[PDB]
RNA sequence: GUAACGGGGCUAAACCAUGCACCGAAGCUGCGGCAGCGACGCUUAUGCGUUGUUGGGUAGGGGAGCGUUCUGUAAGCCUGCGAAGGUGUGCUGUGAGGCAUGCUGGAGGUAUCAGAAGUGCGAAUGCUGACAUAAGUAACGAUAAAGCGGGUGAAAAGCCCGCUCGCCGGAAGACCAAGGGUUCCUGUCCAACGUUAAUCGGGGCAGGGUGAGUCGACCCCUAAGGCGAGGCCGAAAGGCGU
RNA sequence: AGGACCGAACCGACUAAUGUUGAAAAAUUAGCGGAUGACUUGUGGCUGGGGGUGAAAGGCCAAUCAAACCGGGAGAUAGCU
RNA sequence: CCCGGCGAGGGGAGUGAAAAAGAACCUGAAACCGUGUACGUACAAGCAGUGGGAGCACGCUUAGGCGUGUGACUGCGUACC
RNA sequence: GGUUAAGCGACUAAGCGUACACGGUGGAUGCCCUGGCAGUCAGAGGCGAUGAAGGACGUGCUAAUCUGCGAUAAGCGUCGG
């Protein structure tokens, strides 16, 4: 019935989903855009904002839990780095999903997920 | 003035390509070239293939001025069928229609 | 535009003695 | 399981009657650059509200 | 000889179709199913063609019914005074008359009732 | 589901006796039209100034007729100012049919009387080709799993490259034996196939690619077994066997 | 030593479920019995139709077996539909 | 020559008696699938027809019906071998 | 002329049915055939170890099929038309 339920099941499970859902946010924190489905980014916003949430503060144990998530060192160097400093005076809504139409290969609504940044 | 155009031998099948040439039906040039353009159809840019081939030879082979321009008739027909033969269970052997559909579009300004 | 060469046998009657 | 008889063309078209599709009716020109697009969507250059938002 | 009987069929085909046109649905396009139809519509026309004299006079009695009740006589009772007056009318040319002029079924009626009584 | 007047409904719109009227069939009568049977007044291979009667029909029996291929008629006739077929119309005959024509067609057809049928389709769970039905429904072929970025391209989730996530790993890895015959590589294209698209392929076209004294086959010998000079047997064929 | 015991490959299909126009014209998952001997398998042959073989069920003999398939008698015959 | 994707197809031009003779190519019907026209249909039940039947849309001489299509309503009417 | 009430009452077609005009799949009918069937008139009734019928592989300027041919290979020599 999912009364008050929350979290998408995209035709997955939960290994499948929660992997699917580490390597996207990675993607995009490290590109600063990427192109997904409409779905696929209203989820993705619930696992990708909280880790910039978290890289706001810095310390041992956060650059641990930090890596523990999105299992990348890379990814956890660059926050902390430059992701922490340039939203340290935004509190939430640190991404923006603008909606391009509909894949053509299977007509699935399409939309870019990036930050609120890229004002070079 | 007729200036007709038509693609035939489309892969396209009539019966679903009427859906989308009935959204077209009776209306101007440019609303049934947008509407096209944005239909989540492939038959919308198949025939939004054969409308711009239409407009084009009503600009170049016949009176310019598009823009009083409506389309008049379009009906979309099934064309010749090819037999395939895929193998089902038990042994069964049915027949696949890969059917094709004649698309046709006429352009008047009256 | 062979016709079906094998068709299989029917399935066997339910018991109706 | 099956059908006793065959349907008419008539029943089938009221069937498909249903069938068609509805169209937009709801082209969005741009502020800016005055182009069609998609309502609430990003216009194909890749400019939404005015501002760019691709950079592409 | 060798003969080919696909104009003839076509022929014979054709004539039952055009026989049969105007009907709904696959009675007016398949040949197998057409021809049920105009043998049936031959003897509803047979039939048909008995039940028109019945139900016209079926009509113009309850024309003359009407028109002799509100002239104020029953219908059994103005054709007894037609019989007795030795009037050889019939209920079409009555009906007609009770239709258009109403003076002379006045006077049809008073003259029935005058034999009548 | 009222359901034992057809229902409405009826205290006469219920039952008995009588009478006068009407409805009531394809029954009778009036008119017109058609065909058979017998008669007499006449025509005499046929009309009747006529007369009486018959005309529901399965199986079945008798008679009279319509349609088409071909042959003689017929080297005659129509026909490129339009034949045959196709397609609608108006007349016409109790009928199978016949006549003329609007448009397509493009070069064959055939009057009257005769001769022979592979001579007339609505069925046989009939045969061949095509199109509907279900229906734009199931399904899109192991629940090992894809995402992002760049590139080509008109079009990218599936085509090429990079980082991640996952599976086999006594195999879902590498060699072969048997089995296929160029599917192997490159260039080139999405006409048809891939259960969708595809720029991709084990798909279409062109080109290249298989190097052996030491690998195997080939070759020497041979088991099971086959053939079998002569020989034995059996109607022939042929069976056994040195 | 065991026509031994538990148990891989291998052989077979005893139970349940799915699949009956299925992935498959008897298949898949987990259980299941043998797994050193009457075991199994690759290759090459022998036993050919009232005949072969058969730890024998009227079982198998190329998806067909109380008498295979192919061509002929043969357009067998049908008092039947 | 143009649209289209240096495709397919189509539209112009030309060849040709004819291109709805364009290689998916003589004559080109039916089942089947659409467009436009006129009518009817969203309170009305059943072999979907027949007889009557008002109205509407097309042409006629005359100014009324007549030729065709539709046809609400009404009595009857349970396909073929 | 307006307010209120009662009665009557068309104009709608998502789609569908009829008739007409125009389209498409489709290869039926019409016409033609160097293709078949059966005969009459005559020949002959065999081919072959001086290697038969039937085939594999090759044979052109040409990638492939048909036809003819065989390393002398769509062929060579003599004599005639």
């Amino acid at each position: 019935m999912r009364h008050r339920k929350s979290g998408r099941q995209l035709n997955r499970n939960s290994s499948h989903r929660q992997a699917m859902f580490r390597n996207m946010a990675g993607s995009l924190v490290r590109h600063e855009i990427i192109k997904t489905t409409l779905p696929k980014a209203k989820e993705l916003r619930r696992v990708v904002e909280p880790l910039i949430t978290l890289a706001k503060t810095d310390s041992v144990a956060n650059r641990r839990l930090a890596f523990a998530r999105t299992r990348d060192n890379e990814i956890v160097a660059k926050l902390f780095n430059e992701l922490g400093p340039r939203f340290a005076s935004r509190a939430g809504g640190y991404t923006r999903i603008l909606k391009c139409g509909f894949r053509a290969g299977d007509n699935a609504p399409m939309a870019y997920i990036e930050l609120v940044d890229r004002s070079e | 003035m007729e200036t007709i155009a038509k693609h035939r031998h489309a892969r396209s099948s009539a019966q679903k390509v009427r859906l989308v040439a009935d959204l077209i039906r009776g209306k101007k040039v440019s609303q049934a070239l947008d509407i096209l353009t944005y239909t989540n159809k492939k038959a919308a840019v198949l025939v939004k293939k054969v409308l711009e081939s239409a407009i084009a030879n009503a600009e170049h082979n016949d009176g310019a001025d598009i823009d009083d321009l409506k389309v008049t008739k379009i009906f979309v027909d099934e064309g010749p069928s090819m037999k395939r033969i895929m193998p089902r269970a038990k042994g069964r052997a049915d027949r696949i229609l890969k059917r094709t559909s004649h698309i046709t579009v006429v352009v008047s300004d009256r | 535009n062979n016709r079906p060469v094998y068709i299989p046998r029917p399935r066997p009657p339910h018991p109706r003695l | 399981a099956v059908q006793q008889n065959k349907p008419t063309r008539s029943k089938r078209g009221m069937r498909r009657s249903h069938d068609a599709l509805t169209a937009v009716t709801s082209l969005s020109v741009d502020k800016t650059s005055g182009e069609k697009h998609l309502r609430h969507h990003i216009t194909a250059d890749g400019y939404y509200r005015g501002r760019k938002v691709i950079a592409k | 000889a060798r003969v080919k009987r696909g104009v003839i069929a076509r022929a014979r085909h054709k004539k039952i179709l055009k026989q049969a046109k105007g009907y709904y649905g696959a009675r007016s396009r398949v040949y197998r199913v057409a021809f049920q139809a105009v043998i049936k519509a031959g003897q509803y026309a047979y039939r048909d063609r008995r039940q028109r004299k019945r139900q016209f006079r079926q009509l113009w009695i309850a024309r003359i019914n009407a028109a002799a009740r509100q002239n104020g006589i029953s219908y059994s009772k103005f054709i007894n005074g037609l019989k007795k007056a030795s009037v050889e009318i019939d209920r079409k040319i009555l009906a007609d008359i009770a239709v258009f002029d109403k003076v002379a079924f006045t006077a049809l009626v008073e003259k029935a009732k005058a034999a009548l009584a």
